């Protein structure tokens, strides 16, 4: 009786085509949770064209990297550093 | 700003 579990792995372009709101650094997304949350997803971009993502989602992980609890800029510094790929764990319901 | 764009 909780959410369901995702990954998303996406391929940066010139970015990932989505938009992150919450988290400790910043305003939050829902009454009471100062989690990471996808706030938009870019129509066209790599993020909406995979599919994989939806407005709403929490994210729990960034390449590895628990940010449950990490603060809102830090995870933007983890999704924007120069990588390959970026793989999202994600908690939908 | 709230939201951020990546």
């Amino acid at each position: 009786p909780l959410g369901s579990r995702h990954v998303a792995c996406l391929a940066r372009s010139e970015g990932l085509g989505f938009s992150i709101a919450g988290g400790k650094g910043s305003t939050p997304y829902r009454a009471g949770d100062a989690g990471i949350f996808v706030s938009r997803i870019a129509e066209g971009g790599a993020a909406h064209r995979a599919g994989t993502l939806q407005v709403g989602d929490r994210v729990l992980s960034i390449n590895g990297v628990d940010v449950t609890e990490a603060r809102h800029d830090h995870a933007v510094s983890l999704l924007t550093a120069a990588s390959p790929t970026i793989a999202l764990l994600l908690e939908r319901e | 700003q709230s939201e951020t764009s990546v």
